[PDB]
């Protein structure tokens, strides 16, 4: 297949591994998760433009607002662990190991 | 069952709730000194 | 309902042109004449092309040419 | 399994089909253990918040009996239509395929040689 | 193409002030001087959340200069006015459960 | 040009069917110079 | 070289994602997810996603972004070795990727993947007086009613969400 | 929280559900998980301590990890089959990427690292709705998607969820990581008869949303997490330990009891289908969670833990709680077996 | 769980985004139209174990309008043995190829 | 596969209509006016056959017969229309809008002198019936046969036989 798909993919998957991979800031996770978005809207709309898909030019659309509000939900959720221990790192959400 | 590495945990509250474990200080002054100019605040602000 | 209308009018007036001008929005296309002649434009509109239809033999309101009288018309649409 | 059976009609619980089968009587054991289960329900629910468990609420014992017993009436005639239509399904199949259900030469024991193993 | 000539241009052409602006005042040598967590607000994260939630509900509302055009008017009046309307009940939403207050 | 390559087909589609297939950018232009592709595949994009 | 710009343009993109995804502090991923978006979108505008791209910059970039460079200003705390070799890293099996799909026309990864330039692959003909994103993007309030109804409830439902989980009681 | 909002936020989080049962679009499962996300957040941080913080932050992250990965998933069987339809995916990656998402979702191992963290972290009422409610919307869609599933990597899925869960629920004397061991457990006895046949897969879906259902009413209505706080029941309410009793037999899957039934179904889908090591040594590994659940009755039925003084003053008061479908729940729960025929109406 | 509302209520929720062939905006047809509707056509009713073994061409012949793989590696080969005999001096591009033409309308 | 099957160099020589965009669009209305009928014979050829290799010969009686519309304009009518296509021709948009008089000129000059009526505000978008004598299409998508579908269910629903045959259950 074509060429900048190849570039498309492995910028999910060095996004993903960055994800999946946390050094200590749980901003940067957040910061890899919407990489991940951001490399999934381009390759859906390079797709939907290549075939001439009119209907799904409203899909990255809906794609965008959808975890771009997913988004916001985790910034809230970065904002109340920081306002719990100071900082935002994953190494301070660790009580339910027990 | 009780392990080395499971040897410091202790079991969680019984209600479930942790303990929580401040507001700013300015020290102010009047932005262009030609009127006052000689004022000094220590504020204590909450935001 | 009259005292309540006034009293917000005096302390909100923004918010009164707000609900105002909404509820305008929402119950005037239903009540206007001109709201046919939208949908009436919108379909006369030709961005595709006329393609023709294979004269079978009876076909009685479809037009031969252009310029001929049967089929659909914008003599409205220039007069209005 | 049967999936492409109920896809042309879908979210339909007992079809028109479902008309042609018997329904269950009102005296089917199944219906009267689905009653009991309502009984068993009602006395739990007695016991849980401390009421006298065969004699308090009699007409929530028996609001009990009767909704576990019109839940289950329908269960059953959904249980028995789904069964008439594996087996009419099967039946369907056998018929149309002859070539992969060959009628079984069956010969008798006269012909059968079996290997005799004696316990000694 | 010739967006592209214009933004390096721009871009060329900002940069080239900055470096002037770093680069020419250090030309006279001056004395060299000698001498010699921020508090955290709820109010200011949730009035940029809540730009981020009414951005999105705008980035819907964008397309309607285009979906005017349609031939399905009824359809697109009615789901045109019931989202600026749920923009309108998210605004409602957070003024009376005192969501803009001391950024009001 | 595909003498010399053995077991070419010229011409040859590479759909099953006989339909007519709208031609690709890179089917128009595949042998051309590169000024005329890029005319032809960004120019209106780049356009102005 | 000219022919090959939205496949520059998303080697721009995978360097920048390797740079913010090997994560040397939240301001200089946010930093580097900004250029890589920015890139990115220049990838959608070079395929006829003019609407899309301006989505990009005015939604992605204008707002969301914005709001983690916010959080972020309001989180981090204003003044390495695993940062840099894990960039240098993702830099060498990008280049080598690229260098195996250059010399070959050809690779395969997880699939099967051309080598030219992907101008290859468009469209011969023309979209007469509209553009066809435009009027998939326009048919959105005539054919994605059901789309508009949920996408719409899920916004109105994650303000009231956030203004649940930020009370904290 | 206020009841409206919370009603309005419960509508949301089944609305998700609902959303992604019916419909016929990628674009609009994803939407579905994401709405049902975004709406079982506020649920989760019911209580505003900093264990549901965390418990909502690590759930946010594997769901929208998996999220993401199922978009990707859609993205390639948009590349190579340019088309929507929630059918069968029509290139092995996106199979295996839409199997490890909903993997990621059902919390199955190895992906089944948040489960008892953040089952731990939350109320209750919300471990419920985690463990009954949120897992029927991932089921569905692998019901769906079945005709592309790998079968080794729904079995290894399905077989490592049910000996991890068999194993972490033996250390455990909190009562909703022990609920949610049994949950991965549960989910790994699902999976493994999905492709044999589906019905039996939502046969052991419902029963064990019945169980569960029970077991997480009797825990609410005892106001009891722990095993030792549940070994004061024989001393408050004696019927209590009577109905934990049987509904933990019954999870354990033993005759005459209906959770037998589904395991019972399962075994009897996969040696049909010429499996037999695996079935067998399926049930063999479910013995682990038969001893937690015997330990669990022998702390709370079996024998009567030393109680204190202060059980006196609740001797004075009945229980206020809604216990809501408790007796119907116990009753459905046990005694289900003699209508084992009764799952042809899944059919 | 596939509980068909929308073909038991007669809704029409999402099966408007769902394929390609559909019905589009001002009669847009997409790219791989008419290779989708003879995949679609072929597949119809026969379920998805037929459809796998008897609509393979359709099938086939439809991922490779969408995908061009052959097309692509078609032109690889033919710009590869162009470029070999450039560079062996063997062949000449036409003037027809070099811009030196004036185009046909 | 198949060899594709193209027409030579030969059968793609045609006298073209070497004019610019703002000749054609000032003569647009009465080229739709005057040469319907090779048009829509070509376009419903070409929405017929969807291949534009059976639609050559209407192509070249398109091509010819535009060629006798702008023939028939320059035996006439040469310098208002030129002056009115100059006048189109200056607008980046080319609007029809700031080049009234121009137009009155050219139809004036062209119902006079020529006999032609410009078409009205609706007419060259209204879907018109041609007469042709080439045959419709019968498979023109090249579709092989269809697979043969599987068979209905038929028959009255009977009981099941000795009810589930779940094991033991009698029912
Ligand atoms: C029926 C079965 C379910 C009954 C549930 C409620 C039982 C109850 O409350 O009993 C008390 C009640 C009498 O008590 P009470 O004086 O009112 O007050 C209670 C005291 O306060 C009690 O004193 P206490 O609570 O202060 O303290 C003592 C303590 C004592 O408890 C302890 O010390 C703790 C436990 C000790 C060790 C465990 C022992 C075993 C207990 C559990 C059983 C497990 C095995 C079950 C089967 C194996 C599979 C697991 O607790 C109790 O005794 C609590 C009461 C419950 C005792 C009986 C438990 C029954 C439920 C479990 C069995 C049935 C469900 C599972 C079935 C599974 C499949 C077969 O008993 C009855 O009335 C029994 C029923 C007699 C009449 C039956 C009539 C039948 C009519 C049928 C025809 C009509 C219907 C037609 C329908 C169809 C129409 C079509
Ligand atoms: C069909 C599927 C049905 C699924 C269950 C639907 C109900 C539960 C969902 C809503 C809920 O929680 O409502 C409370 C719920 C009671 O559950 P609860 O919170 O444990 O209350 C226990 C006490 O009995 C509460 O007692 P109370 O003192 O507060 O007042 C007595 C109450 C007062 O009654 C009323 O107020 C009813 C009259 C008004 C109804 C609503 C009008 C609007 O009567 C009862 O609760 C008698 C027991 C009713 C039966 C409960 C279980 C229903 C059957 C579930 C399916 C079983 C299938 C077995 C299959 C086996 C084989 C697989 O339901 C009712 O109050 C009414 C039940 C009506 C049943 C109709 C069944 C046929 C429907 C067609
Ligand atoms: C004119 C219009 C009106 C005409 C009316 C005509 C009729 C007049 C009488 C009306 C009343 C009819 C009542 C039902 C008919 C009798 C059904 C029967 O016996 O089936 C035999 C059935 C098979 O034996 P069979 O010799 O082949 O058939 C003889 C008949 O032809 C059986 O006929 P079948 O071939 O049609 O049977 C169908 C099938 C035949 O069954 C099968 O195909 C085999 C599968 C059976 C289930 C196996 C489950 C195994 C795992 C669970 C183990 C449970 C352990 C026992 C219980 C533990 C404690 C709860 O049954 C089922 O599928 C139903 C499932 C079993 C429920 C049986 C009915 C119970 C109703 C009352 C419930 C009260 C509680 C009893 C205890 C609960 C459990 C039974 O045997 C059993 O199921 C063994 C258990 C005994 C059943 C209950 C006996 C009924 C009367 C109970 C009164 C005493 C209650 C004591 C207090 C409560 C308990 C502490
Ligand atoms: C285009 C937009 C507007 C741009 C700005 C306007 C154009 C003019 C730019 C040049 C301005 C003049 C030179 C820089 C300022 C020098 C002032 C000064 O104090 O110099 C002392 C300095 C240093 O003098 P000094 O050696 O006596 O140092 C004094 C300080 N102590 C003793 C403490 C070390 O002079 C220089 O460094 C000379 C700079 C180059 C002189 C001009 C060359 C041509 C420039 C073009
Ligand atoms: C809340 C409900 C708001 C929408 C109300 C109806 C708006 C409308 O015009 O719908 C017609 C539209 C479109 O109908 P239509 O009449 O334009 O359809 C003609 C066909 N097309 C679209 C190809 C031109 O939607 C439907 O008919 C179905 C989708 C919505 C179904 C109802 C959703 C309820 C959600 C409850 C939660
Ligand atoms: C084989 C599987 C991995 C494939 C990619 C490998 C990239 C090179 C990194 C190897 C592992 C290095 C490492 O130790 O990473 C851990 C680090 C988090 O650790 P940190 O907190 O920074 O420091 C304490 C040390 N444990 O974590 C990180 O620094 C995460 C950075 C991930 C970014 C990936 C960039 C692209 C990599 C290539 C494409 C995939
Ligand atoms: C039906 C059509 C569609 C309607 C929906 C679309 C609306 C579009 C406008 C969007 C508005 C978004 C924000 C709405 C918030 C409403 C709640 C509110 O503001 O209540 C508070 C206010 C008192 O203000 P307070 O809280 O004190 O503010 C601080 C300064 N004092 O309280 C008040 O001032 C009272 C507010 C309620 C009464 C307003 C009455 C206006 C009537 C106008 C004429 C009728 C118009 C038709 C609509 C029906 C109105 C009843
Ligand atoms: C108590 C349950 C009452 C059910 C009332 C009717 C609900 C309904 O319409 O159900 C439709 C459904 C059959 O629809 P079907 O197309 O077969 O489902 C495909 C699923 N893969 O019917 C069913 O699924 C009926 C069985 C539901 C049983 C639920 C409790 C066990
Ligand atoms: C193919 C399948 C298709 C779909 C089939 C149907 C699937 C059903 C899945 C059921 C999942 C239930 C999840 C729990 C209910 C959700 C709402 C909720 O949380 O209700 C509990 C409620 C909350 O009250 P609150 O005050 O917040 O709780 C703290 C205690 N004071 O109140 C309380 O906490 C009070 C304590 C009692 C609560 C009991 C609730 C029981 C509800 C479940 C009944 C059993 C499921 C239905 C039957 C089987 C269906 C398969």
């Amino acid at each position: 297949m074509s060429l900048v798909y190849m570039n498309i993919m492995m910028a999910f998957t060095v996004s993903l591994t960055g994800l999946l991979m946390y050094r200590s800031h749980l901003m940067s996770s957040l910061l890899c998760l919407e990489g991940m978005m951001l490399s999934l809207f381009i390759l859906a709309t390079l797709m939907i433009l290549n075939s001439h898909f009119t209907l799904a030019s409203m899909m990255p659309i809906i794609l965008l607002v959808f975890a771009a509000c997913e988004a916001a939900l985790g910034l809230s959720l970065l904002v109340m662990v920081s306002n719990t221990y100071g900082t935002d790192y994953v190494q301070n959400l660790n009580l339910l190991q027990c | 069952y009780p392990t080395k590495e499971t040897a410091h945990w202790k079991p969680p509250p019984w209600n479930d709730v942790d303990p929580p474990k401040s507001n700013l200080t300015l020290n102010f002054g009047p932005q262009h000194p030609a009127a006052h100019g000689v004022l000094r605040l220590v504020m204590e602000l909450s935001g | 309902v009259a005292a309540f209308l006034k009293n917000v009018w005096a302390k909100e007036p923004v918010l009164v042109a707000s609900f105002a001008i909404a509820g305008l929005a929402v119950i005037l296309p239903t009540l206007s004449p001109y709201t046919k002649y939208s949908l009436m434009i919108n379909r006369a509109t030709p961005y595709n092309y006329p393609v023709p239809l294979r004269d079978d033999g009876n076909m009685p309101d479809v037009p031969s040419h252009p310029q001929d009288p049967q089929g659909p018309s914008l003599e409205w649409l220039k007069r209005l | 399994m049967m999936t492409g059976r109920q896809a042309r009609a879908p979210l339909q619980f007992l079809p028109d089909e479902a008309r042609s089968l018997p329904p269950p009587k009102l005296t089917d054991p199944r219906l009267a253990y689905i009653g009991f289960l309502g009984y068993c329900s009602g006395l739990i629910d007695n016991a849980i918040r401390r009421r006298p468990v065969l004699s308090a609420g009699l007409h929530r014992q028996f609001l009990y009996i009767t909704s576990f017993v019109f839940v289950g009436y329908y269960l059953l005639k959904r249980q028995d239509y789904m069964y008439a239509v594996r087996d009419h399904d099967m039946f369907s199949y056998i018929k149309s395929h002859p070539e992969d259900f060959p009628e079984k030469d069956k010969k008798t024991y006269r012909e059968v040689f079996e290997e005799f193993h004696p316990v000694r | 193409m010739n967006l592209m000539i214009t933004l390096l241009t721009n871009f060329t052409l900002a940069t080239l002030l900055v470096t002037i602006a770093f680069w020419l005042p250090q030309l006279n040598v001056y004395s060299e001087k000698t001498s010699p967590r921020l508090p955290f607000s709820m109010k200011f994260f949730l009035v940029a959340i809540t730009f981020l939630l009414f951005d999105l509900e705008i980035a819907l509302l964008l397309p309607l200069p285009w979906a005017s055009q349609t031939t399905n008017l009824n359809t697109m009046l009615t789901m045109a006015l019931l989202l600026i309307f749920l923009l309108a009940v998210s605004l409602a939403y957070e003024w009376t459960q005192k969501g803009l207050e001391w950024t009001e | 040009i595909m003498k010399d390559v053995p077991g070419w087909k010229v011409g040859e589609s590479v759909f099953h069917t006989t339909r007519w297939v709208t031609p690709m950018m890179g089917e128009l232009y595949g042998l051309r110079t590169g000024e005329e592709i890029l005319s032809s595949t960004y120019g209106f994009i780049w356009y102005t | 070289m000219m022919t090959y710009i939205v496949f520059i343009l998303s080697i721009i993109f995978v360097m920048g994602f390797v740079g913010f995804s090997s994560k040397p502090s939240p301001i200089y991923g946010g930093l580097g997810l900004i250029v890589s978006g920015g890139v990115g979108c220049g990838i959608v505008l070079n395929f006829g996603g003019s609407f899309l791209g301006l989505m990009v910059f005015l939604i992605y970039l204008g707002g969301m972004m914005v709001v983690f460079g916010y959080t972020t200003a309001m989180a981090t705390e204003q003044y390495n070795k695993v940062v840099l070799g894990t960039f240098i890293t993702g830099l060498l099996m990008e280049f080598l990727m690229v260098y195996y799909v250059l010399k070959d026309k050809e690779v395969e990864i997880v699939f099967k993947f051309n080598g030219m330039g992907d101008w290859v692959i468009y469209d011969t003909g023309d979209s007469g007086f509209f553009s066809e994103e435009a009027m998939g993007i326009a048919a959105l309030y005539s054919y994605g009613t059901w789309l508009v109804i949920v996408t719409g409830w899920s916004l109105l439902i994650g303000v009231v969400v956030i203004m649940e989980i930020t009370r904290g009681n | 929280m206020n009841p409206i909002i919370l009603i309005i936020i419960l509508m949301t989080v089944m609305l998700g559900t609902i959303i992604v049962m019916i419909s016929t679009h990628w674009l609009l499962i994803w939407i579905g998980f994401e709405m049902n996300m975004l709406a079982i957040i506020p649920i989760m941080m019911k209580k505003h301590n900093p264990r549901a913080t965390e418990a909502s932050t690590k759930y946010f992250l594997t769901q929208s990890t998996a999220s993401m990965l199922l978009m990707m998933a859609i993205i390639i069987n948009l590349m190579f089959s340019g088309q929507w339809t929630v059918m069968k995916l029509f290139n092995p990656m996106a199979s295996m990427l839409m199997t490890m998402a909903l993997a990621m979702k059902l919390g199955m191992a190895p992906f089944h690292f948040w489960v008892p963290e953040v089952t731990q972290g939350i109320p209750l009422s919300s471990g419920l709705i985690l463990l009954t409610w949120q897992k029927l919307a991932p089921m569905s869609v692998l019901y769906q998607i079945l005709p592309s599933i790998n079968l080794d990597l729904i079995l290894t899925l399905s077989i490592l969820s049910i000996t991890i869960g068999g194993w972490g629920g033996l250390n455990q004397t909190q009562l909703r990581k022990i609920m949610a061991y049994s949950s991965i457990a549960h989910m790994g006895w699902m999976t493994a008869v999905l492709l044999y046949n589906p019905t039996m897969t939502l046969l052991n879906l419902i029963i064990y949303i019945i169980m569960t259902s029970t077991m997480f009413t009797l825990f609410m209505a005892n106001s009891t997490t722990t095993t030792l706080s549940l070994s004061h029941t024989w001393n408050k309410a004696p019927i209590m330990t009577i109905l934990v009793l049987i509904t933990l037999l019954s999870m354990g899957g033993l005759p005459p009891l209906s959770g037998f039934m589904p395991k019972w179904m399962i075994i009897q889908e996969m040696t049909k289908n010429d499996s037999i090591i695996l079935p067998t040594l399926m049930a063999i590994t479910a013995l682990l969670n038969l001893y937690f659940y015997m330990r669990l009755t022998y702390s709370t039925a079996l024998t009567m833990f030393p109680s204190t003084n202060n059980m006196k003053m609740k001797w004075q008061f009945p229980t206020t709680k809604r216990m809501t479908l408790l007796p119907t729940m116990t009753v459905l729960s046990t005694m289900l077996l003699p209508l084992t025929p009764i799952l042809s109406i899944l059919e | 769980p596939f509980f068909d509302v929308q073909k038991k209520l007669g809704v029409d929720l999402d099966h408007w985004m769902t394929i390609q062939s559909a019905e589009q905006p001002h009669r847009i047809p997409a790219r791989c139209h008419a290779f989708e509707k003879e995949w679609i056509e072929c597949a119809h009713g026969i379920g998805s174990i037929r459809a796998e073994k008897e609509c393979k061409i359709e099938f086939e012949d439809f991922r490779e309008c969408l995908l061009r793989q052959k097309t692509m590696k078609r032109l690889n080969a033919i710009k590869r043995q162009r470029d070999k005999l450039i560079k062996e001096g063997k062949y000449t591009p036409p003037p027809h190829h070099s811009g030196q033409e004036d185009l046909r309308p | 596969p198949g060899i594709v099957e193209l027409p030579s160099l030969e059968d793609l020589k045609v006298q073209e209509v070497k004019v610019s965009s703002s000749v054609l669009k000032a003569a647009a209305h009465h080229y739709g006016a005057q040469c319907d009928k090779p048009n829509k014979e070509f376009m419903l050829c070409r929405w017929e056959e969807k291949d534009p290799r059976r639609c050559l010969e209407e192509g070249k009686l398109v091509n010819q017969c535009a060629l006798e519309f702008f023939r028939q304009i320059k035996r006439h009518c040469a310098e208002p229309f030129t002056e009115y296509w100059t006048c189109i021709d200056y607008s980046g948009l080319q609007l029809f809008r700031r080049c009234r008089k121009e137009q009155a000129q050219f139809d004036k000059c062209v119902l006079d002198k020529l006999g032609w009526v410009r078409p009205d505000l609706g007419e060259l978008s209204k879907v018109t019936k041609v007469k042709t004598d080439r045959p419709l299409p019968e498979n023109p998508y090249h579709s092989r046969a269809r697979p043969e579908p599987n068979p209905e269910v038929e028959g009255d629903l009977k009981p099941a036989r000795h009810g589930s045959r779940l094991f033991f259950w009698t029912m």
